[PDB]
């Protein structure tokens, strides 16, 4: 008279299938990308242009000597 | 399993997954989907066991 099945206490667990979490898609991407990339080239032309100014100063000390 | 009997096996309910096209990726997906359907036939089996002999 000592046998298994309980009178109660059950679930069940699902048979389902779901993890579609979105996700920042669909014109949200391709907009943060271009907005990041244009910040890069804007951070250029303030350094590459400025280094060309110091470049001419480096040639300047050459030319003020050599006679 | 549901065109012939074995046992007391008629008394469970479940569906038999099918494939659409005829390749490996859609005979792969039976094996993923049958494992979800085998959980249903286990959870339906814990409720039904009669005490008795073996």
């Amino acid at each position: 008279k000592q046998d298994m099945p309980p009178v109660g206490g059950y679930g069940p667990i699902d048979y389902k299938r779901n993890l579609p979490r979105r996700g920042l898609s669909g014109y949200s991407m391709f907009a943060v990308g271009i907005g990041a990339l244009l910040f890069g080239y804007w951070s250029m032309m303030k350094w590459n242009r400025e280094r060309r100014r110091l470049q001419i100063e480096d040639f300047e000390a050459r030319i003020a000597l050599m006679p | 399993r549901k065109t012939q009997p074995y046992d007391v096996y008629d008394q469970v309910e479940f569906d038999v997954p099918i494939g659409s096209r005829g390749d490996c990726y859609d005979r792969y997906l039976c094996r993923v989907e049958e494992m979800r359907q085998s959980i249903r036939i286990i959870s339906q089996c814990l409720n039904k066991m009669p005490p008795g002999e073996i």
